[PDB]
């Protein structure tokens, strides 16, 4: 199942157009360029993921552009403060299609622990979000797992190949949640190591 | 339609086309190799998951640049904004156009050569100036003025660095320059010419440590044009240094193209090492190094080369 | 600048060149995520569960 | 000589294919994908580049024919390079090439 | 409790100082050693993960003590980290902090004396760089810092 | 196989175009542009004359001509910068305070 942005609409996908959309999706997931935007702690773990021990570069996401026009993905990693929310909105509007959003950490997810007068309670209040990571902060490999989640969501989305022909609306698949996908193996856990050891 | 002249025309045009395609693909794959070698230099692996050895990453970047939405500022001048990546690509491409890769494999056997490289360097600084002005941005304009002043400050002695090599060779032709290296490579007499040409060639390609930017407004395939043009420029500078200081294709055992490609790859890896290791000197220090130190060194090197080549001309 | 300062600068840059090359000749310290699973200590604060008693009923 | 005209044609198709490849690369980038006061030191640096580039072209003309010009050409270019270095030292000392204050 | 709190505070101080030095080296223009500094921070994070269960915000100190006891094997990880650190510190110093370009970019920039630090409430490395030997761990000892050499 | 006359006509056309641009334009930058057009046209004529006779003297005086053009353009652009610095406008009709 898919949803439209110009409602729920089924999968429309000639085989040559299907292969062309598949290769466009492949090139888009295998080359995702994040934007160098810093808000708070979660950006420190973001640049931790970019470093040598973690090596985001294996995903081809180390290019890390300093201008939003050159970036494909916006990782909101930190708290959406009231003063910083117009900056976030302007930065997201400066981007070009296609543009996806990864919300990193509890602050960008929902406001986190900061149910306070000067914090916007979640970045999804004003900009659309594609992936959410719980954490405070998420570890760098959780950001990597979200990068693969965004790759999976990218690889089965439908976008126009050009503006001269075809439908110009975007089709994002209603993905099965990771919670119900991993519930089979998460409940089967029986014993864990006791916290008194290393 | 079978004649030796016409088939020679067609085969030589095919060699030129093959050289052009290999050069543009080598620049793109060596940008990918720049990422990989930076990862190696900082104890990582770099892009190695998209394809066998990461070789399919570049196709993914090309697809992303091609299918990105094309964006031009409304207030900007469209013609200059379009034209600046065109120049930044083509200038260093036709700068490569003089390089002899192997005996019997050349594009144009000109009577000028490195003069044509100098014209292409002037066109490169034109590309930087046009990219800065066309953005309709004061910050990018000022940054382009600074970058263009630096490029001028090193282009002012690029040719004088090459002057010792052509003075020993006795001709502007590149084949004669290589053939003068049949017994000793030009790096040994023109050591100062070599280091000054290396510094100038790094600076005119805006490679580290010589890099309010003038690339902020560019996006889509124009930014990819800038990258492939600058990396083709890295290829061109490396091949020029090989063919002017390290004997070109001359080698004892291996085929000449193998030796030429090995030396070019060594200089490419050296450029990646320069990018990885050195910190960035300040702008005033960079231009004072360009004017005060290297240009008198090239002048004195040319004078000493002339005196030596007249002493041995008994 | 002075010639001694220039020679010291050239020496420091060549030393940085050599040290970065020696870093290149070293051993990688990169964890191969997701292919290599992340080791986590037993008291690592990640996903929350509700557990059971040894008899099999839920402990809450 | 068919080799000379062959090399001329190779240069022609090299130029044409390079420019056209960049043209069609820009065309394909545009076509595909959906949509939804400066100081006078700049002038001084460019001016110094122009003047020293003309003196550089004089040295370019010198260096290609050093051997048959003899030692007289060497002493002539020695006066030339000494004049260039005197002007360069003069420019350096007064602060023309000093960007920092 | 005092020695545990001092150990955790010193581990996090080393983490923060490593980040500060690496970010300064990157901001000057040498972007290489921040990666290795983050590897050292990852070793510190390994020890902090083992002890407190979290990487960056442990939430481990309690009113009257700490949340858990020290896990069996904390001393091995601490010994491995203490063997790891000095060679990396010397490597970063000789690769970047003794290089001339960073010294020229850093020396003589935004200097001030003791009076400017006193009147503006400057503390930490700046105040002691002005020659005033005022550290809280020595002047007003806390958490058993008087038992450390 | 290429007439000397045709190159001379081309150089003369460029010269009169530069002179017309020098006369009709009252912005100082376009006057300097016209000056470089005329001096380049005369240099082109000199190169054509040298190539007709098979002598290097045409290229030698071309080298002298472009040296003069470079230095004169530098001086003229310095004067233009001074005019724009002190008067904030590039009207060549504004510099008319000496007359009679
Ligand atoms: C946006 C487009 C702008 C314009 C771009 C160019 C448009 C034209 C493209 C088609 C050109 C067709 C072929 C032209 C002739 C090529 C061969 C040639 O030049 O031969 C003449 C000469 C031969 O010399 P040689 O080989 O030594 O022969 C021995 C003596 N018989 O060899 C020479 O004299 C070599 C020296 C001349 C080489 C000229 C190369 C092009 C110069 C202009 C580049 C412009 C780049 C784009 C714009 C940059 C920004 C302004
Ligand atoms: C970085 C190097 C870029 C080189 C660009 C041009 C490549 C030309 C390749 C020519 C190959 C044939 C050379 C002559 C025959 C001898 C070798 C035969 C096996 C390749
Ligand atoms: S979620 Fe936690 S770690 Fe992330 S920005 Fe908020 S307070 Fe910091």
């Amino acid at each position: 199942d898919y949803t439209l942005t110009r409602e729920i609409v089924t999968d429309p996908l000639n085989v040559f157009m299907g292969k062309l959309n598949d290769m466009v999706n492949w090139g888009r997931k295998n080359s995702i360029w994040p934007y160098n935007f810093g808000l708070s702690c979660c950006y420190v773990e973001m640049v931790t993921s970019f470093t040598a021990v973690h090596d985001v570069a294996r995903f081809g996401a180390e290019v890390l552009r300093a201008s939003p026009r050159q970036a494909d993905l916006m990782v909101v990693a930190g708290t959406c403060f009231t003063k910083m929310a117009p900056v976030i909105q302007r930065l997201y509007d400066q981007m070009l299609e296609p543009k996806w959003v990864i919300s990193m950490g509890a602050c960008a997810n929902s406001g986190g622990m900061y149910d306070i007068y000067s914090v916007v309670q979640g970045v999804d209040k004003f900009i659309p979000v594609d992936v959410y990571i719980p954490g405070c902060p998420p570890r760098p490999e959780a950001y990597m797992q979200a990068l693969m989640l965004l790759q999976e969501s990218i690889g089965k989305e439908r976008r126009p190949l050009s503006w001269v022909v075809g439908d110009q609306g975007v089709y994002r698949a209603n993905m099965q949640s990771e919670r119900e996908r991993k519930r089979g193996e998460r409940i089967a856990v029986t014993n864990l190591r006791t916290p008194d050891e290393i | 339609w079978i004649s030796p002249e016409l088939i020679e025309i067609l085969l030589t045009i095919l060699k030129a086309v093959v050289i052009l395609l290999v050069v543009v693909t080598c620049g793109a794959f060596m940008s990918f190799g720049e990422r990989r070698l930076l990862g190696l230099f900082q104890n990582r692996y770099g892009p190695n998951r998209v394809g066998w050895g990461g070789s399919l990453q570049l196709v993914a970047d090309m697809i992303k640049m091609f299918f990105k939405e094309d964006w031009i500022p409304k207030f900007s001048d469209r013609v200059i904004f379009t034209l600046a990546p065109m120049i930044a690509f083509t200038s260093l491409l036709l700068a490569f156009a003089i390089v002899p890769v192997s005996p019997g494999w050349v594009v144009a056997d000109l009577n000028i050569g490195i003069l044509f490289f100098l014209m292409m360097a002037g066109l490169a600084v034109y590309a930087v100036l046009f990219a800065g002005w066309s953005s309709n941005n004061k910050y990018s304009l000022l940054g382009a003025m600074r970058a263009s002043a630096q490029t001028l400050s090193y282009e002012v002695f690029l040719g004088l660095s090459l002057m010792g090599v052509v003075a020993q060779a006795g001709s502007f032709n590149m084949t004669d320059i290589v053939n003068s290296q049949a017994h000793v490579w030009n790096v040994i007499p023109q050591f100062f010419g070599f280091i000054t040409f290396a510094i100038a060639g790094v600076a005119v390609c805006h490679r580290h440590p010589f890099d309010d930017g003038y690339h902020i407004e560019y996006s889509g395939m124009k930014f990819g044009l800038f990258f492939v043009g600058e990396y083709i420029g890295i290829v061109t500078i490396s091949a020029l240094m090989v063919t002017l200081f390290f004997g070109g294709w001359q080698g004892p055992l291996l085929p000449p193209f193998i030796w030429f490609a090995l030396k070019t790859a060594f200089f490419m890896m050296m450029f990646i090492l320069i990018r990885a290791s050195l910190p960035r000197p300040r702008y005033d220090q960079v231009m004072s190094f360009g004017w005060k130190i290297c240009l008198p060194l090239t002048l004195i090197n040319l004078l000493v080369t002339a005196a030596v080549i007249l002493w041995q001309a008994q | 600048m002075t010639l001694k300062e220039l020679l010291v600068g050239f020496g420091t840059q060549v030393r940085s060149i050599w040290m970065i090359g020696l870093h290149a000749f070293a051993k990688r310290e990169t964890r191969m995520y997701p292919e290599e699973p992340v080791y986590l200590p037993p008291r690592y604060r990640g996903r929350i569960v509700l557990t059971r008693d040894p008899d099999g009923e839920e402990r809450c | 000589s068919t080799e000379v005209i062959a090399h001329h044609w190779a240069f022609a198709i090299f130029l044409i294919v390079a420019i056209g490849l960049c043209c069609l690369m820009l065309v394909g980038g545009w076509f595909l994908g959906g949509r939804a006061r400066l100081s006078a030191k700049f002038y001084l640096v460019a001016m110094f580049f122009v003047i020293f580039d003309v003196e550089a072209l004089y040295l370019f003309a010198w260096s290609t024919s050093i051997r048959e010009s003899g030692w007289v050409g060497f002493v002539e270019a020695a006066i030339f390079i000494f004049v260039l270095l005197a002007g360069l030292v003069y420019l350096v000392r007064i602060g023309a090439l000093d960007w920092t204050p | 409790v005092n020695v545990i709190r001092v150990m955790l505070s010193e581990l996090f101080r080393i983490n923060s100082h490593l980040l500060y030095i690496s970010t300064f080296i990157q901001d000057v223009g040498a972007m290489t050693p921040v990666f290795f500094a983050f590897t050292d921070r990852q070793k510190i994070y390994d020890l902090v993960e083992a002890i407190t269960g979290f990487r960056m915000h442990p939430a481990w100190f309690r009113i009257g003590g700490v949340a858990h006891d020290l896990p069996r094997g904390w001393d091995r990880l601490l010994r491995e980290f203490l063997d790891w650190m000095p060679k990396r510190l010397a490597s970063y110093e000789k690769a970047a902090l003794q290089n001339t370009i960073l010294k020229g970019r850093s020396q003589g920039v935004a200097a001030y004396g003791a009076k400017e630090a006193l009147e503006w409430g400057t503390t930490g490395a700046g105040l002691r760089a002005t020659g005033i030997d005022f550290d809280v761990r020595k002047a007003r000892p806390y958490s058993g810092y008087e038992n450390f050499d | 196989m290429i007439p000397l006359q045709h190159g001379l006509i081309l150089a003369a056309i460029l010269f009169v175009l530069g002179l017309t641009g020098l006369v009709i334009r009252r912005n100082l930058l376009f006057m300097l542009i016209g000056l470089e057009i005329m001096i380049n046209a005369s240099a082109l004529a000199f190169v054509v004359a040298g190539s007709y006779w098979g002598q290097t003297d045409g290229q030698v005086m071309y080298i002298l001509a472009i040296s003069l053009a470079a230095a004169e353009a530098s001086i003229g652009l310095a004067l233009l910068l001074q005019l724009h610095r002190r008067r904030q406008n590039l009207n060549i009709d504004s510099v008319s305070e000496m007359r009679g």
